[PDB]
């Protein structure tokens, strides 16, 4: 089974690492790196924000989290490979010493302790590259990003929904009614909303002025507000409308573009994202590519001798 | 925080590359063109004195 | 002498002329611009750090529980799917099912899961830490403090 | 109060009150201004030259010590070298930041001096080169000064040898220019008098940053072959009375 | 079409890099062309007129 294990083709394992590595880093870069860039209308400040972030981030973390990806990958179907039964018909009367095999094999599998300094150069290299001149190249990139941002719109939308509670909707529907947070929220949320709604440029960042506001606005109806409550509701609302935002803009990147005509109008739609998205993309298939060719060299070797 | 706060307290050089705002190297300037103004007037006073 | 006598004294006008074209850019860009020297640049860095830095201590546990939970969650879930729940789903008695289950998860936590919940915490405090004390989603930021708000963090 | 005294006029006006504090006023504004745009105004004792020998004995001749680096077959005065010149209690010094007194008097102290310039020297220059533009400073008190700030620069090449980096000449030039370009500035040729006339290497740049004149003084070194003919004589006799300058000249002294 | 229009998600036939290359051109030749008016005005009008 373990030499069965080292017959699996390259492409599961540059697809299983890219896809799993991406998964967990793919917040961090939204959360950490590309929102908060997003903050400024100065796309070169954005472009060299998350450029110096991902360089730092780069060399301490990112090699370390795709060997330990390739590590476990490697683990995960070797298991499956060791003790997956088939179908029905398994022989129980092996899985302990498979399992007591791995624990031993796994103790001793010590992934190669340099990888990580050829990933630093080619994720330096990966990330330095940010020469997009090939439309399939944009097309692949922007469609994947707008899933993770709408993975991330999705994941705000159902925390709003406890945060806020079941709309009309539902309570009429279902018998359902509000927490007396939910209805704050709702109507703090509703504050919020209406200045977006004229401010749509509002930055992130909330004033104390803007707390206060929404707080005597809202006690003007009989509701009074926690500044803290309304902080926590701006957070997840913020991202909704950003998110939706985004998603626009990707929708006018591809569509704008792909309008012949209008490739000759200079609009203020720089989709500096997809450029991000697409060199962390590449930059992880090159990863999962490397952690492959160190999977089937080195390391799984490693695990049979084991 | 107030460790590392201590330590470039301490980093004369480490806070000279970070204060490089251009506003600090402003400030610096005009506190520079002050205190040569005021030994070249008390200079000149001195020569006058000599005179 | 003679020369240090003619000379010298007319270094005034230049010595004004330059004291006047910095004060003047600041009154025209910088009106509170004082003589923010190594010192005092850094003095109200370390402030507004040490100040944002409390406020971070102050973060409700609210805040602090649910973003844990998401986090994690995040890290745990595609494992859990995959190499417990859909291998488990094999047998059609629920009794190993759930025997596997537990093993698995038994040996998860020894191995994984508690090495994944520290990660965790200690990025969330990284993210936080980060929020308060990098630039804030906002206008009205004034950037000379980056330098030392980004080395000391 | 003491510090009106000390700071001030401590009995000495003239050659303390404000010959020191201009010591001060040069440091400053060096310290403000690496350039020397600024420093038009600010009058300096300048030395200049060639390698001649006889740069390091004018400079003892104004500053009455032996306190300058001394040497032979090669150009010891990599950087320039401020001394405050004043009136004092005969034959004592004080070097810059070293929080060290000197005697001037023996030996110990002025071989202090000297190597302490040296070392100073030896941090200013990098390797690959000889010169480096960074300051060293001295106070020098005696009966036999006068209220006098000298600068000991590097002797002008114009060509490289040796191995040494082909940037040395332009440095120097940078260097030198830094004061010979000073409208207020004294500047004191050093002249290896060793040669014809017909060989001096610093003239054409004196007679560009001041024809008129003005601040450029010609010093002719080892006088003594003029007495036995190894330089020419008539020559000699025609730069003291000033025939050979292509420019006009401060003056002429004999070293 | 537009340096970046002409690239993201869309089947350009254009391909132009000369523009590029060329405003380049014209935005370095301007700044030179400051920086010497800045230098002649400041230097070398009055040294000219000095002498
Ligand atoms: N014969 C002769 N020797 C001199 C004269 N001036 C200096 N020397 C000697 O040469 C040395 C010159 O010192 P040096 O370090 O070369 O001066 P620097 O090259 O300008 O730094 C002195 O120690 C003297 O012994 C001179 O006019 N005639
Ligand atoms: F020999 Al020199 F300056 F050191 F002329
Ligand atoms: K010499
Ligand atoms: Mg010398």
């Amino acid at each position: 089974e373990v030499i069965s294990l080292s017959q699996v083709t390259p492409k599961h394992w540059e697809e299983i690492l890219q896809q799993s590595l991406w998964e967990r880093v793919s917040t961090h870069v939204i959360e950490n790196i590309y929102l908060p860039a997003a903050q400024t209308m100065n796309s070169g400040t954005f472009n060299t924000t998350v450029d110096i972030k991902l360089k730092q981030w780069t060399d301490k973390q990112l090699p370390n989290k795709a060997v330990e990806v390739a590590w476990e990958t490697l683990q995960e179907e070797f298991s499956r490979f060791m003790t997956e039964p088939k179908g029905k018909e398994h022989d129980d009367i092996f899985d302990k010493l498979k399992e007591a095999v791995k624990e031993e094999s796994i103790k001793r599998h010590k992934w190669n302790d340099f990888a990580e300094d050829s990933l630093r150069v080619i994720q330096h290299n990966a990330l330095e590259d940010r020469s997009i001149s090939d439309k399939q190249q944009w097309d692949a990139a922007i469609y994947f990003m707008e899933e993770a941002l709408q993975a991330r719109l999705k994941d705000t939308e159902n925390a709003i929904e406890n945060m806020v509670g079941p709309d009309w909707k539902k309570r009429w529907l279902y018998w359902k009614n509000r927490t007396q947070e939910q209805c704050v929220h709702n109507e703090t949320k509703n504050e919020l909303e209406k200045m977006l709604k004229c401010n749509e440029e509002h930055p992130a960042y909330l004033a104390s002025d803007e707390i206060t506001t929404v707080r005597k606005n809202l006690e003007s109806r009989g509701v009074e507000v926690d500044p803290s409550l309304i902080k926590d509701t701006w957070h997840q609302v913020y991202r909704r409308h950003f998110l939706k935002t985004a998603l626009n803009h990707c929708n006018l990147c591809r569509r704008g573009f792909y309008y012949y005509q209008r490739h000759f109008v200079d609009s203020e739609l720089e989709c500096n994202d997809v450029v991000l998205f697409w060199r962390i993309q590449r930059m992880l298939a090159i990863t999962a590519n490397t952690l492959r060719q160190q999977l089937t060299n080195t390391e799984v070797r490693r695990l049979e001798k084991n | 925080v107030k460790e590392v706060l201590e330590d470039f307290a301490e980093d004369g050089e480490k806070k000279i590359k970070l204060l490089t705002g251009k506003r600090v190297q402003l400030a610096e300037d005009l506190k520079k063109v002050r205190e040569i103004q005021e030994k070249l007037d008390a200079f000149i006073e001195a020569l006058h004195q000599e005179k | 002498w003679k020369m240090v006598r003619e000379s010298v004294e007319q270094q005034a006008d230049s010595f004004k002329a330059t004291r006047f074209n910095l004060e003047t850019e600041w009154k025209n860009n910088y009106p509170r611009l004082r003589e923010l020297d190594r010192n005092e640049l850094f003095e109200k860095a370390k402030n507004e750090i040490l100040d944002e830095v409390i406020s971070l201590s102050q973060v409700t546990p609210k805040h602090w529980e649910e973003i844990l939970q998401q986090s994690l969650w995040e890290r745990v879930s595609t494992h859990v799917i995959e190499n417990i729940y859909l291998p488990a789903a094999q047998t059609m008695n629920s009794g190993t099912f759930n025997t596997t289950v537990d093993i698995k998860l038994k040996q998860w936590t020894d191995k994984q899961l508690p090495n994944k919940a520290v990660e965790v915490a200690w990025e969330t405090l990284q993210e936080e830490f980060s929020r308060f004390m990098t630039e804030p989603k906002g206008k009205e930021h004034d950037d000379i403090f980056d330098k030392l708000k980004e080395a000391v963090k | 109060v003491l510090q009106k005294d000390d700071k001030g006029i401590h009995h000495r006006k003239l050659k303390k009150s404000l010959i020191d504090m201009y010591s001060e006023v040069l440091d400053v504004l060096s310290d403000y201004d690496a350039s020397y745009n600024t420093q038009d105004h600010l009058p300096r004792v300048v030395v200049v030259g060639d390698q001649s020998a006889g740069k390091t004995s004018v400079l003892e001749m104004i500053a009455q010590a032996r306190i300058f680096p001394r040497g032979s077959g090669e150009m010891m005065t990599r950087s320039p070298v401020k001394v405050t010149l004043s009136e004092g209690p005969h034959h004592v010094a004080l070097f810059k930041d070293s929080s060290r007194e000197f005697d001037l008097t023996k030996e110990e102290d002025l071989a202090a001096l000297r190597h302490e310039i040296e070392l100073r020297m030896r941090k200013n220059v990098k390797e690959g080169c000889t010169v480096s533009p960074e300051t060293i400073s001295l106070n020098v008190k005696g009966p036999g000064l006068q209220r006098m700030v000298l600068v000991d620069l590097p002797g002008v090449i114009n060509t490289v040898t040796s191995g040494m980096a082909p940037d040395t000449k332009e440095t120097i030039f940078s260097i030198s220019k830094a004061y010979m370009q000073n409208p207020n500035a004294i500047i004191l040729c050093i002249q290896d008098g060793s040669v014809d006339a017909e060989r001096s290497i610093v003239t054409d740049l004196v007679s560009q940053m001041d024809p008129h004149g003005r601040r450029t003084i010609f010093v002719l070194t080892k006088v003594d072959l003029a007495e036995k003919n190894v330089a020419s004589p008539s020559r000699i006799q025609q730069i003291i009375e000033g025939k050979l300058f292509p420019m006009k000249a401060l003056g002429y002294f004999a070293v």
